DNA sequence: TGAAACTAGGATCTTA
DNA sequence: CTGGAGCATAAGATCCTAGTTTCA
C-alpha cells in the first residue's frame, strides 16, 4: 500500500510539477516546502538510479518536455510526421506544462482549442499589476471586431482587482463560489503569449427564471438585493417578477430515494405531455453515486406498465457479467485461509459452471444439502486443516468424516453398529450413493489445491496457477468464456507489469487477490450511454453535454460534493499552484456546469426527511446557495412591496415543494399540477373497495360411515389445524431449519427429545445402554468427551427413575384390532400393545393436556370393545394420566361426543385450545362437588392463567405463537375469548372429572 | 502409493469416483491387495451384480497387473481368504464390517443382510398348505371347464394355492391376469367363514393402474355371490406407497415390528423388484400372508442393482418333486412332467411356470423369434433368413441413405395417426389410433437414441408437409408427451402417453384414463414432459403396442443385451420392425450376461 | 409475519405447477380469501386454471424484469393494496410489505439468480439482525397518534403533555460492577463480596 | 485503505466458542462436572461476560497469578476440601455443643448424614448442614477443636472456578479478535 | 374529496435506437 | 408454645 | 439404462415463604 501511494504521488509530480523532480534528481532539497520532502526525495533519487541501472530507458515525462519544447522553438515550419490539425474541444482543465507544450507546438500545427466559459467578460484573477497591463489585448469576433471586460480604465482602477487575490468584484455569488477551476483555466489561457484568441458568445434572452440566472451568469452581473439602506430594504419592486406559472428551475424535498425516483418519473411524464416535440433522448437525470440509487431506477422504471413507458439506460454502473464465477473464483484464491464452513461450500456448489464440471445436476443438489444438514458437517475439511488452526484435533463434524459417514453407510446398514467410531448414515444406499463419489472428489481436489497454494512463490511460478484454476475448477460454456478469458487476462497483465519491473523476491497469495479483486471494480461501462433511452449516469469530471432537461437527483449534505481526502503526506496539499486539480472544487464546477448546460428545464431534488425517524436533513451547500439567490433576487407579482426577506421566503415556499411519504396519499391525487400518474394506486386513495371477510365461514360438511382411528388421532391433536389441513388441504409448512454453525456443546429442543425417547424405549427392555451411548458418540451428535459423558449420565438418571416406575406396572402384552359402531359410523384401525390390564403408554416429556386427550380417545375406543381394564400415562417430572374402567353405554356416549365433536370441527375451525383451555378448566373447576365454580376471585385467577398460557414468558413459547392461530385472529378479542372458553369447557370437562 | 493409479483408471474411465473412493475411505493405507479388491467390489456393486467370487478378481485380468502391484510382503499371496481376512476391512460376518467373507464370495453386508432375508424366506418360511383335494378339485373343474389336455393356468392356480408362496413366471401374452382371477376366485370361494384381507400392489403407478382394471374387468366377468363380489379387492397401490416408505427418510412405516395387516398378496409384474425391495418386503409380512409373484422370467432386468426373479425362475428347468407331481396329476386331471432327482423340495414346488403361449404362439413370427432369442443367435438368423412369415421386417440401416429411408417408414406408419391429425380428429380416436406404432431406442443421446430420434423425425415432417411448429412455442399441435415424475394431484402417473391437440377452447393435453375417460389438463400444470416419437425400451415395460420399430446403435455399448432385444420383440401385438447391422445384432444375442448372485450357491445347500 | 408471507408468495410464483405450494400461499392472511372460498377454489378446474395461469404470468413478469414489477403486478390484479387499507390495522400491515419489496429489489439486483433470492428471504426470515437497514419505519405520521417513546430516545427532545406510569419501578442490581470512589477506575471483582455489590 | 465492520457479533462469539474449544476439551471428568455445573456452554460463557468483553477492558480486583491453571486451581481446592474432611473424621465421636432450648437434639441425626456423606473428595458440593457446625451458627445458641474454625474459614469464601475461566476468557478472546481483524 | 389521475394520451416515447449490426442480422 | 426442618406453590427475569 | 414416497414432536429456574408437620 505505501510503494502504491508513492508511485501515484511520483505520477502526479511528473504530471504536474516536474521542477520538484529535475532538483531530486540532483540531490538538493527545495526551500519553503513541507515535510516528508526528506524521505521523498532520496526515494526519487534512488529510483531514478534502479531504473537506469535495469537498463530500462532514461527518457520520462519530467526531463523530457523542455527538450521537447526546446526543439520544436527553433526549426522548420514542418519537421515529419505531424498531423495537419488537432483539436481539443471540451476540456477545462489542462497543466501549465502541457499548455507550454501546445504553445511551443502551435508555431508548426495549426491547433484550434475549443473552450466554454460560463462568463462573457474576463472573469480570472491577476498576478501583478505590470501583468494587468499585459491584459489590455483584445478577443477578434469571427467577422465583427474587438471587445474586452467592460469600462476597461476604471474598472482596473476601481475595486475589481485586489491588491494580490483575484477578481473580488466580479459580481455574481454563483460564479464566484463555483468557478474554481474556470478561473485557474481562463488565468492560464490569457497567459500564453503566441495565442491568438477569439470568442463566439451567443446571447439569452431572459424571460424564464432559468434563462434569468444563465443571463446573470453570462453577463457577468449581481443582481441579488441586500438592502444597506432602509429606503430600500423597505420597498421590493426593484428584483424582477417571477411568473406563478413558470417551472424553469423547481425543487423537490422527498422522503426516501424510492419515493424520489417515483416522483422524478411522473415529473418527466408530465414534461413529456407538457411539452410536444421533446424526445427520452433529450433528458438525463444525473446521481451522486449510482450504485446506491440503480436498483429503485430499475424498479420503478419496469413498474410503470406498457402504455406509461419511456425506456431508460443506466451508464456508468459497474459492470458484473459473470458475478458467481467471478465470486467463485476470488473465494477459490481465498482457500487457503478458510474453515470450509458447509453453508460457505454449498455456497460454492450452488455455480453452475462448477458443478457442470463436477457433474452434479440440481436434482442432487437438493439431496446434498439434506445430507450435509443431517449428517453432521460443519468444520474443516480434514483433521489437518483442524489441526492447523492449532486446535484440538476431534476427529468428528469434519467434511472427512461426513463423507466417511456417508460411504460407510452405503456399504452398511446403519442398525449393524459403528466400525471405527463411525456410525453410517442410512440414507445413501442405492443409485443416488454417485453424488457422494463427486462430491468426494470435489473435497480431494479443495484439499490438494489448498495444500498447494500455500507456500510463496515467485511471479514466474504464480504465472500458470490461474490457468490451472480455472482449467480445473470450470467446465467452460458458451457463456462462461467471456469472464473467464477476462480473468485470465487481467491476471497476466498483472503478472505482466510485474515481471517487467523486474521483482524478483517471493510474493504470498494475498497481495495478489487484493489486486486483482481492486482491480475487477475499476471497468464501468457507457456504452449505452446516449443510444436514445432516458440517460440515467453519474456526475463525471469534463462532460459538458447540453441538454434539454437536466435532472440532479440525491443533493443531502455530505453526499455532494464528493469527499476524497488527500493522503496527507502529499506535498500537493501544503503548497498549492494555479492549475492544481481537487475534487472539492472539481464537484463544485460539475454542478455550475450542471447548471449552464441545462437548456430548457432543470430539476433538483433532493432528501427532505428521513422516513425512519422523522427528523430533518439538510439539502447541500450548493442548493442551498442557488435557492438563497433565487430569493435574494426575484419576488411574487402579488407581493410587490412587502420586505426583502418576506418576498424571499415567499418566493423560496413557492418553489420548494414537498412530497409525500407514501404513494397513496390522496394529496398526490388532487387536482391541480403536482398530480401523478400513477392510475395503479387510485382505489387505495381514494378507498374504493372493501375490506377482508372474516375467515370462518360454514362449510357444506357430511360425515362418512367409516372413520379410521388415525384419523380421530390426527385431528385431537391440534383440532383447528386438523381443520387447516384436513378439511380444505391447505398446510403453511415453513421452511427446512439452515445448518448450525458448530458441533453441539448442549443439546436442547427436538436434538435431545429424540436422544431422551430412544433411550427411554431402550431402558424399559432393561438393556444395557452403553451400547446405545457407543452408537450416539459415533454418530457424532453428543457433545464431546466429558461433556457428553456428563450429559448422558444425567439423562441416564432422569430417564432410570422413570423407567423404574414404568417397570414396575408393566405386564407383556400384543395388539389388537378396532371395529365399533357409533351413532352408525364405523371405526376402524388398531391399538398397539394392549396388556391385560389395558393400556399403557410412557413418553417422555410434560403433562400435556393434548396428550391427555389423545389417551382418554386411545380408552375410550378400547372400553367401549370391551377390554375391562385401566388405562396410564407417565411422563417426566412424575407426570401421571390414570383412566378408570367404565360402562360400554358410557364409553360409548363419550365416543359419541367425541365423533359429534369431530363433525363439526371439520366444518368450522372448532376452538378448542388444549392448553390453554385446560388450564382454566383446571383453575375453575373443583373435584370436591365436582362442579363448575363462578366465584370472581377465581374467575380472574383463571383468566389471568388463560393469558399466561396463551402468550408465554419471554423464554418460553405459549400458543398463541401459532400460524395456525394468527391466521384466524391476531389479537385475543375478550368475545372470542368467551367463544373458545365455553368450546373448552363443553369438550374438556371429561378428562379432568376422570383425571384420578 | 496406488492411489495415483487408481485416479489414472479412473481418468481411462474404467472405474467410478465413488469406487475409488469408497476403496481409499475402507482400506485407508493398507496392504493394495483389500485396496484393489474393494475397488472392484464396489465398482462390480455399481454395475448391477451382487457378489464376487474370488475366481473373478484373480482371473478377469482387464486394465492392470494386479498380481505385480498387490505383491507387498512375505508368504505366497494367492491365498486370498487370509490375504483379505488379515485386514480390518473384511470379516467373515461376525462382526460389523463392511466387506464380508461368507462363501469365498466378497459382497457388500447391505448386500449380505438383503441375500440373506431373501434366501431364508425362499428356503425355510415358505410352508406348506393343506387343502381338501376333493373340494379343491370342485373348484378348479367349476372354473376351469376346460378338461382336455395339460393346462398350465390350472397347474398354476393348483400349486398357487396349495403353497404359502408361489412364483407365477410365463411370457407376455400368456393369460397371467385370467390365471391370477380364476386364482382369486378359487382362494374367495374356497375359504368362506374366515375374512381375508386381499391387497394387490406393483413396482410403479402405471402397472398398478393397468392391475387394477385388468382384475376389475376379470373379477366382474367371472361369476360369484355377492359377498364373494364384496370380498374382491377394491384397488392396487405403487409399493412404496402399500410399504409407507417416507419421502426423504429410510423409514418404513410397516418395520419388521409392524407388519403390514393384509392377508394375501398379488405382487404384478415382479421381474423389475430389485433385491433390496424384495429383502424390505419380506421384513414388512406378518406370519399368515400369502404371497403370488408374477411377471416373465426373461425379461429385462431390475434397474436397481440385483435381480431375484431371474436367479429363482432359473429352478424352473429342475422340474416338480416327484411327489409333487402325482399331487398335480390327482388335481387337475392330467399329466404333468416330472424333474429328475431332487435339489430342493420347497422352492423347486413353490415355482411355477407358463410355458404354453396363448396370445401368440409359434405360428406367429414374433412369437418364433422371441422363442428364439432365449436360444443360440442361429436360430433366430435362420428364422429371419426363412421367408420372413410375412408378420416381421428388416431393413440394414447402415448409413444416412438408409436412414432417411428409415424416418419415411416411420412416418409411413405413423401416416393413419397424423392425417387424422390433420383432419382434426376426436379425442379418443385420436389417442387410441397414437397407441399402434411407436418407434424405440436402446441409447438416449447421440444419433440413435430419444432426443436425437425425436429432433430428426420433427425434422423431417417439418420438412415434408405434415405439421408445423413454432420457435417460440414449443409446443406445435400434435406432439406426444410421456410423464417421468408421477403427478399424484392430477391422477395422472408415470410412462402415460397424451396427445397435445388445440380443441378449440385452449390448447390442452389429452390422455387416456385407464377407465376409458378422456383427461384434460393445462400445459401449465404440467409436471413434466417430454416429446416421444421414439422411446426408451426400459419405458417401454408393462405396454403394448401394434407395430414397435427398434433401432440398434451403431457399435457395441454396455446397454444392449439378449434381454433388451427379446423384450423389444415382445413389445408388439401383431407386426413388428428391425433396423440392425447383422454383426452387431449377432453380437448382441450372442454376449448372453448375467448378474453375479450367491443365491444359485444357497440354494443348492 | 410479512416476511413469511412474502416467503410463501415467492415459493408460488417460482412453481405454479404444484398445487399444494400454490394453495399454500393462496389461503393467506392478505388475499383474504375466505374458507368458502378456498372450497370453491378447490372444486372449480377452470378456476384452478386461470389462478395457474395468472401465476405463470407473474413467473414470466419476474424473470423478465425483477422482483417488484412482479409484486406491483400483484397488487394491481389481485386489489390487496386497496383492502388492506379498507382492513383495520391495514397501514402498518402495507408499509412493511413496500418495505419488504424493497429490500427484496435491493437484494436481487446483486443476487443473479432466482432461487437464490429465495433462499436468501429465508435466511434472513431465520437471522433476524437488527441493522440500519431493516429496522420498522412508522406507519403514518397524518394519522395523529399517541407517541409512546423510551426514555433514552426521549433525550434531547420536546413533548408538551407527558405521562409516567411506571416511574416508581425499578430493578434491584446484584452484579458486582463497581468504581473506585477514589482514583475513579473501573474495578471489576470477580466475586460477589457484598461490599462491592 | 480499510474496511470498517460493526457486526462484530459474529466474530465475538466465534473466538468466545474457540476459546471453550481449546481450553475445556482436553479437561478430564473430575474438572469438566465443576465447568458444567458453573455454565454448560460457550454461548452462557459469552452472556455473562459480553459487557466487560466490549469496550474498554476493566481491572479484576485481586486477580489470580498468571502461572496459575484449572488443573492447578482444581488441585487446591480438593486438597482444601480434603483437610477438613480429615479432621472431621479424625475428631468425629465427641460433643462440645450445649444443647439449648433452641438447639434440638435431634440434630446431631446431621452429624451422622455428613459422615455418610464424606465418601470421596472428587465432587464439589457438600452437605447443607455443614453450616450447623459454624461458630456464628453456634454462638445464637466453645472451639475445642480445630475443625470448629476450619469450617468457618472454609465456608467464608466460596469455592469456585468462575474467577479463573473469566479471566482467561476475557483475556484470550480480546486478543483472539483483534488477531483475526488484523488477518 | 373528489380525485383522479391524469392520463398521458399521446406516446411518450418514440423509437429510436443505435444498432451494431444486431436487428439487421 | 417454641422451634425447626420441609413440601409445594409462586414470581420475576431493561436500556440505544 | 430408471423406479419410488409427505408430517407429526420440544418447552426455565432459582429462591425465598407460607404453611405444614414434627418434636423437645
Amino acid at each position: 500500500q505505501l510503494s502504491s501511494k508513492a508511485a501515484d504521488l511520483f505520477d502526479q509530480y511528473l504530471v504536474y510539477r516536474p521542477d520538484w523532480l529535475a532538483q531530486w534528481e540532483t540531490g538538493h532539497l527545495v526551500e519553503g516546502l513541507g515535510e516528508a520532502q526528506a524521505w521523498q526525495a532520496p526515494l526519487w533519487k534512488a529510483l531514478v538510479e534502479y531504473t537506469h541501472q535495469l537498463g530500462q530507458p532514461r527518457w520520462h515525462r519530467a526531463n523530457l518536455y523542455q527538450r521537447f519544447i526546446e526543439t520544436l522553438e527553433s526549426a522548420t515550419t514542418c519537421p515529419p510526421g505531424l498531423p495537419s490539425r488537432v483539436f481539443i474541444c471540451g476540456i477545462s482543465a489542462l497543466p501549465p506544462v502541457y499548455l507550454q507544450a501546445l504553445q511551443a507546438l502551435g508555431k508548426h500545427i495549426e491547433i484550434h482549442l475549443l473552450f466554454t466559459n460560463p462568463c462573457r467578460y474576463y472573469w480570472g484573477d491577476i498576478k501583478d499589476p505590470a501583468y494587468l497591463a499585459k491584459l489590455l489585448t483584445r478577443q477578434r469576433r469571427h467577422s465583427f471586431e474587438d471587445r474586452e471586460l467592460p469600462l476597461f480604465r476604471d474598472s482596473e482602477n476601481a475595486g475589481q482587482l485586489f491588491n494580490s487575490d483575484g477578481e473580488q468584484d466580479v459580481g455574481n455569488p454563483l460564479l464566484a463560489s463555483w468557478g474554481k477551476l474556470g478561473r485557474d483555466y481562463i488565468y492560464l489561457l490569457s497567459d500564453l503569449e503566441s495565442s491568438q484568441e477569439l470568442d463566439a458568445f451567443v446571447d439569452v434572452t431572459p424571460d424564464n427564471l432559468l434563462h434569468n440566472i444563465q443571463s446573470d451568469i453570462l453577463e457577468l452581473e449581481n443582481r441579488a438585493v441586500a438592502g444597506v439602506n432602509i429606503e430600500e430594504f423597505s420597498r421590493s419592486d426593484n428584483k424582477r417578477p417571477l411568473d406563478p406559472l413558470d417551472s424553469s428551475i423547481t425543487f423537490h424535498v422527498c422522503h426516501s430515494p424510492q419515493r424520489e425516483v417515483e416522483v422524478l418519473h411522473d415529473r418527466l411524464l408530465a414534461m413529456l405531455e407538457e411539452d410536444p416535440t421533446l424526445t427520452p433522448r433529450d433528458i438525463i437525470v444525473m446521481v451522486a453515486d449510482i450504485d446506491s440509487y440503480s436498483p429503485f431506477i430499475q424498479a420503478v422504471f419496469g413498474s410503470a406498465p406498457a402504455d406509461r413507458y419511456l425506456p431508460y439506460a443506466i451508464s456508468d454502473r459497474r459492470a458484473r457479467q459473470s458475478h458467481p464465477v467471478l465470486e467463485a473464483f476470488i473465494s477459490l484464491l481465498s482457500l487457503p485461509d478458510s474453515r470450509f464452513v458447509s453453508e460457505d461450500v454449498l455456497a460454492l456448489l450452488d455455480v453452475p459452471v462448477l458443478a457442470a464440471r463436477f457433474d452434479i445436476t440440481e436434482e442432487g443438489l437438493r439431496y446434498l444439502r439434506q445430507w450435509v444438514n443431517e449428517s453432521g458437517i460443519r468444520w474443516g475439511i480434514d483433521d489437518d486443516n483442524v489441526r492447523e488452526l492449532e486446535l484440538p484435533a476431534t476427529g468428528q463434524h469434519t467434511w472427512r468424516f461426513g463423507l466417511t459417514r456417508m460411504l460407510l453407510g452405503y456399504a452398511m446398514e446403519s442398525a449393524q453398529g459403528e466400525w471405527q467410531s463411525v456410525l453410517p448414515y442410512d440414507e445413501s444406499s442405492g443409485l443416488i450413493a454417485e453424488l457422494v463419489g463427486h462430491l468426494a472428489s470435489l473435497l480431494m481436489q479443495l484439499n490438494i489445491w489448498r495444500r498447494g497454494l500455500a507456500q510463496e512463490r515467485p511471479l514466474e511460478e504464480w504465472l500458470p496457477v490461474c490457468r490451472d484454476m480455472l482449467n480445473a475448477f470450470f467446465l467452460p460454456d458458451a457463456e462462461t468464456e467471456a469472464a473467464m478469458t477476462l480473468i485470465e487476462q487481467q491476471w497476466q497483465a498483472i503478472i505482466a507489469e510485474g515481471l517487467g519491473a523486474q521483482y524478483g523476491d517471493a510474493v504470498p497469495l494475498s497481495l495478489l487477490r487484493d489486486e486483482l479483486a481492486q482491480r475487477l471494480d475499476q471497468e464501468r461501462i457507457s456504452q449505452r450511454f446516449l443510444a436514445g433511452p432516458v440517460n440515467i449516469c453519474t456526475l463525471m469530471p469534463m462532460r459538458s453535454i447540453p441538454f434539454k432537461v437536466v435532472c440532479l437527483l440525491g443533493m443531502n449534505d455530505g453526499v455532494y460534493p464528493r469527499q476524497l481526502a488527500p493522503l496527507g503526506f502529499d506535498l500537493m496539499s501544503q503548497k498549492p499552484k494555479r492549475g492544481d486539480r481537487s475534487r472539492r472544487d472539481d464537484d463544485r464546477y460539475l454542478f455550475l456546469e450542471a447548471l449552464i448546460s441545462a437548456q430548457q428545464k432543470l430539476y433538483i431534488s433532493y432528501i427532505g426527511r428521513s422516513i425512519q425517524d422523522n427528523s430533518e436533513r439538510f439539502p447541500s451547500v450548493l442548493v442551498q446557495e442557488l435557492i438563497d439567490y433565487i430569493g435574494q433576487s426575484h419576488y411574487l407579482p402579488g407581493d410587490e412591496a412587502l420586505n426583502c426577506d418576506e418576498s424571499e421566503a415567499r418566493v423560496k415556499a413557492h418553489l420548494t415543494c414537498l412530497h409525500t411519504r407514501m404513494p397513496f396519499d390522496p394529496q398526490n391525487y388532487q387536482p391541480g399540477e403536482r398530480q401523478s400518474y400513477a392510475r395503479e394506486w387510485l382505489p387505495a386513495a381514494s378507498q374504493a373497495g372493501k375490506a377482508h371477510s372474516e375467515f370462518v365461514q360454514p362449510l357444506p360438511f357430511t360425515l362418512p360411515e367409516t372413520v379410521p382411528l388415525e384419523t380421530l388421532q390426527r385431528f385431537w391433536a391440534h383440532p383447528v389445524r386438523a381443520f387447516f389441513q384436513m378439511r380444505l388441504q391447505v398446510n403453511f409448512r415453513t421452511e427446512d431449519s439452515e445448518i448450525p454453525d458448530t458441533e453441539p456443546f448442549i443439546l436442547e429442543g427436538l436434538s435431545r427429545y429424540q436422544i431422551n425417547q430412544q433411550l427411554l424405549n431402550a431402558l424399559v427392555e432393561q438393556d444395557d445402554a452403553e451400547r446405545l451411548f457407543r452408537r450416539f458418540r459415533a454418530a457424532g451428535d453428543l457433545p464431546y468427551g466429558a461433556f457428553g459423558e456428563i450429559f448422558w449420565e444425567t439423562q441416564c438418571q432422569e430417564m432410570q427413575q422413570l423407567a423404574d416406575r414404568v417397570i414396575a406396572c408393566r405386564q407383556p402384552g400384543q395388539s389388537m384390532e378396532i371395529d365399533l359402531a357409533c351413532n352408525g359410523v364405523q371405526i376402524t384401525g388398531w391399538l398397539p400393545q394392549v396388556q391385560p390390564d389395558g393400556l399403557l403408554r410412557w413418553r417422555p416429556s410434560l403433562l400435556s393436556v393434548a396428550q391427555g386427550m389423545q389417551l382418554w380417545l386411545e380408552h375410550l375406543v378400547y372400553c367401549a370393545s370391551g377390554g375391562n381394564g385401566e388405562s396410564r400415562l407417565f411422563l417426566r417430572k412424575d407426570g401421571e394420566w390414570r383412566f378408570p374402567p367404565l360402562a360400554a353405554e358410557q364409553a360409548l356416549h363419550y365416543l359419541s361426543q367425541l365423533i359429534e365433536g369431530y363433525r363439526e370441527g371439520m366444518s368450522a375451525p372448532l376452538l378448542v385450545l388444549p392448553e390453554s383451555g385446560g388450564a382454566w378448566l383446571k383453575t375453575c373447576y373443583d373435584a370436591q362437588n365436582d362442579a363448575m365454580l363462578d366465584d370472581d376471585s377465581t374467575l380472574q385467577k383463571a383468566r389471568t392463567k388463560f393469558l399466561q398460557a396463551y402468550e408465554g414468558n419471554m423464554m418460553v413459547r405459549g400458543e398463541g405463537d401459532d400460524i395456525w392461530y394468527q391466521r384466524l385472529w391476531r389479537q385475543l378479542t375478550p368475545e372470542t375469548m368467551e367463544a373458545i372458553v365455553e368450546q373448552s369447557q363443553r369438550f374438556l370437562l371429561p378428562l379432568f372429572r376422570f383425571n384420578q | 502409493k496406488l492411489q495415483k493409479q487408481l485416479l489414472e483408471a479412473v481418468e481411462h474411465k474404467q472405474l467410478r469416483p465413488l469406487d475409488v473412493q469408497f476403496a481409499l475411505t475402507v482400506a485407508g493405507d493398507e496392504h493394495p491387495a483389500v485396496t484393489l479388491a474393494a475397488a472392484l467390489l464396489s465398482h462390480d456393486a455399481g454395475e448391477g451384480h451382487v457378489c464376487l467370487p474370488l475366481s473373478r478378481l484373480e482371473n478377469n485380468e482387464a486394465s492392470h497387473p494386479l498380481l505385480a502391484t498387490c505383491v507387498s510382503e512375505i508368504g505366497e499371496l494367492q491365498n486370498w481368504e487370509e490375504c483379505l481376512l488379515a485386514s480390518q476391512a473384511v470379516s467373515r460376518g461376525d462382526e460389523p464390517t463392511p466387506m464380508i467373507l461368507c462363501g469365498d464370495r466378497l459382497y457388500l453386508n447391505r448386500m449380505w443382510c438383503n441375500e440373506r432375508t431373501v434366501a431364508r424366506f425362499f428356503n425355510e418360511v415358505n410352508h406348506a398348505i393343506e387343502v381338501d383335494e376333493a373340494l379343491l378339485a370342485q373348484t378348479l373343474d367349476k372354473l376351469f371347464p376346460v378338461s382336455d389336455e395339460i393346462n398350465w393356468q390350472k397347474v398354476a392356480a393348483a400349486v398357487a394355492l396349495t403353497r404359502r408362496i408361489s412364483v407365477i413366471s410365463g411370457g407376455p401374452g400368456t393369460g397371467k391376469t385370467t390365471t391370477v382371477a380364476k386364482l382369486l376366485a378359487a382362494l374367495i370361494q374356497m375359504a368362506d367363514g374366515e375374512r381375508c384381507r386381499i391387497r394387490l400392489a406393483a413396482p410403479t403407478g402405471k402397472a398398478a393402474a393397468r392391475l387394477t382394471e385388468s382384475l376389475g374387468k376379470a373379477l366382474r366377468q367371472l361369476p360369484l355371490t355377492d359377498e364373494q363380489k364384496k370380498r374382491i379387492p377394491e384397488d392396487a397401490s405403487t409399493l412404496h406407497r402399500l410399504l409407507g416408505a417416507q419421502p426423504g427418510s429410510q423409514r418404513l412405516r410397516h418395520h419388521a415390528g409392524n407388519p403390514l395387516h393384509l392377508d394375501v398378496l398379488v405382487v404384478d409384474e415382479a421381474s423389475m423388484i430389485d433385491l433390496p425391495m424384495m429383502s424390505r418386503l419380506i421384513d414388512a409380512l406378518p406370519d399368515h400372508a400369502r404371497v403370488i409373484f408374477l411377471g416373465d422370467r426373461d425379461q429385462l432386468a431390475s434397474v436397481e442393482a440385483g435381480a431375484v426373479l431371474g436367479d429363482i425362475c432359473a429352478y424352473a428347468n429342475a422340474g416338480f418333486t416327484a411327489e409333487r407331481a402325482r399331487q398335480l396329476s390327482r388335481l387337475t386331471g392330467t399329466h404333468v412332467p416330472a424333474g429328475t432327482g431332487t435339489e430342493a423340495a420347497s422352492l423347486r414346488d413353490s415355482l411355477c411356470l407358463l410355458q404354453k403361449s396363448y396370445r401368440f404362439g409359434s405360428d406367429s413370427g414374433i412369437g418364433q423369434l422371441a422363442a428364439a432369442i432365449n436360444r443360440g443367435d442361429k436360430t433366430a438368423v435362420k428364422t429371419v433368413f426363412q421367408q420372413d412369415f410375412t408378420d416381421i421386417e428388416k431393413r440394414l440401416l447402415q448409413s444416412g441413405e438408409d436412414y432417411i429411408a428409415m424416418l419415411e417408414e416411420a412416418l409411413a406408419g405413423y401416416g393413419r395417426y397424423l392425417d387424422l391429425l390433420q383432419a382434426r380428429a376426436e379425442p379418443d380416436l385420436i389417442i387410441q389410433a397414437f397407441n399402434e406404432y411407436q418407434l424405440l431406442c436402446a441409447l438416449r443421446e447421440g444419433p440413435f437414441g430419444v432426443a436425437g430420434l425425436n429432433e430428426r423425425i420433427e425434422q423431417f415432417m417439418q420438412q415434408k408437409r405434415k405439421i408445423h411448429r413454432h420457435p417460440h412455442s414449443r409446443w406445435y399441435e400434435g406432439r406426444p408427451v410421456m410423464i417421468a415424475r408421477n403427478d399424484s394431484a392430477l391422477g395422472l402417473f408415470n410412462g402415460d402417453i397424451g396427445i397435445a391437440l388445440d380443441r378449440g377452447q385452449g390448447t390442452r393435453v389429452w390422455f387416456a384414463m385407464p377407465d376409458g375417460n378422456i383427461k384434460s389438463v393445462q400445459p401449465s400444470r404440467l409436471p413434466e414432459h417430454e416429446t416421444t416419437w421414439a422411446m426408451t425400451v426400459h419405458k417401454s415395460q408393462g405396454s403394448e403396442f401394434d407395430h414397435a420399430a427398434l433401432i440398434l446403435p451403431s457399435q457395441r455399448t454396455p446397454v444392449v443385451t439378449r434381454e433388451l432385444v427379446y423384450t423389444a420383440v415382445t413389445r408388439a401385438r401383431r407386426r413388428l420392425s428391425l433396423y440392425a447391422d447383422e454383426r452387431i445384432l449377432s453380437a448382441a444375442i450372442a454376449t448372453r450376461t448375467e448378474r453375479r448372485s450367491g443365491l444359485a450357491a444357497l440354494f443348492s445347500s | 409475519l410479512e416476511a413469511q408471507e412474502m416467503l410463501w408468495l415467492l415459493q408460488a410464483v417460482m412453481t405454479p405447477e404444484r398445487e399444494n405450494t400454490l394453495r399454500s400461499a393462496l389461503a393467506t392472511s392478505m388475499m383474504g380469501l375466505n374458507a368458502l372460498d378456498i372450497e370453491t377454489l378447490n372444486n372449480d378446474e377452470h378456476a384452478w386454471d386461470v389462478v395457474v395461469e395468472e401465476f405463470d404470468g407473474y413467473r414470466q413478469i419476474w424473470r423478465k424484469r425483477g422482483v417488484m414489477p412482479m409484486l406491483r403486478a400483484l397488487m394491481s390484479a389481485r386489489n390487496i393494496a386497496e383492502n388492506l387499507l379498507a382492513t383495520a390495522g391495514g397501514e402498518r400491515r402495507l408499509t412493511d410489505i413496500l418495505h419488504i419489496s424493497e429490500l427484496l429489489q435491493e437484494a436481487g439486483t446483486q443476487l443473479e439468480s432466482e432461487h437464490a433470492l429465495v433462499r436468501w428471504l429465508s435466511q434472513h426470515i431465520l437471522e433476524p439482525d437488527s441493522n440500519a437497514s431493516s429496522q420498522q419505519m412508522r406507519l403514518e405520521s397524518d394519522k395523529h397518534l399517541v407517541q409512546i417513546v423510551t426514555i433514552h430516545k426521549s433525550k434531547g427532545l420536546e413533548y408538551p403533555l407527558v405521562w409516567l406510569p411506571f416511574i416508581t419501578n425499578f430493578r434491584v442490581q446484584e452484579q458486582a460492577f463497581y468504581h473506585d470512589r477514589h482514583s475513579f477506575e473501573a474495578v471489576l471483582d470477580l466475586n460477589a463480596a457484598p461490599e462491592s455489590v | 485503505e480499510q474496511q470498517l465492520i460493526e457486526d462484530e457479533s459474529l466474530l465475538r462469539y466465534q473466538a468466545c466458542a474457540d476459546f471453550w474449544r481449546r481450553h475445556c476439551y482436553p479437561l478430564p471428568r473430575e474438572i469438566a462436572q465443576v465447568v458444567f455445573e458453573t455454565w454448560k456452554g460457550p454461548q452462557a460463557l459469552l452472556r455473562d461476560i459480553n459487557r466487560y468483553l466490549q469496550g474498554e477492558a476493566p481491572v479484576i480486583k485481586a486477580p489470580p497469578p498468571d502461572d496459575e491453571t484449572l488443573a492447578s486451581r482444581h488441585a487446591q481446592i480438593v486438597a482444601r476440601i480434603d483437610t477438613v474432611k480429615q479432621q472431621w473424621r479424625d475428631a468425629v465421636g465427641e460433643l462440645d455443643a450445649l444443647i439449648e432450648s433452641s438447639g434440638i437434639d435431634r440434630r446431631k441425626f446431621n452429624r451422622s448424614n455428613q459422615a455418610k456423606w464424606i465418601d470421596k473428595i472428587s465432587a464439589w458440593a457438600e452437605e447443607e448442614t455443614n453450616s450447623y457446625q459454624l461458630p456464628e451458627s453456634l454462638e445464637k445458641f466453645t472451639p475445642r477443636h480445630p475443625l470448629f474454625e476450619a469450617i468457618d474459614q472454609l465456608l467464608a469464601e466460596p469455592l469456585s472456578i468462575r474467577d479463573l475461566v473469566i479471566t482467561r476468557a476475557l483475556a484470550e478472546i480480546r486478543e483472539t479478535v483483534a488477531r483475526e481483524k488484523r488477518r | 374529496a373528489e380525485l383522479n389521475a391524469k392520463t398521458l394520451q399521446r406516446l411518450p416515447g418514440d423509437n429510436w435506437r443505435v444498432t451494431s449490426y444486431s436487428g439487421l442480422q
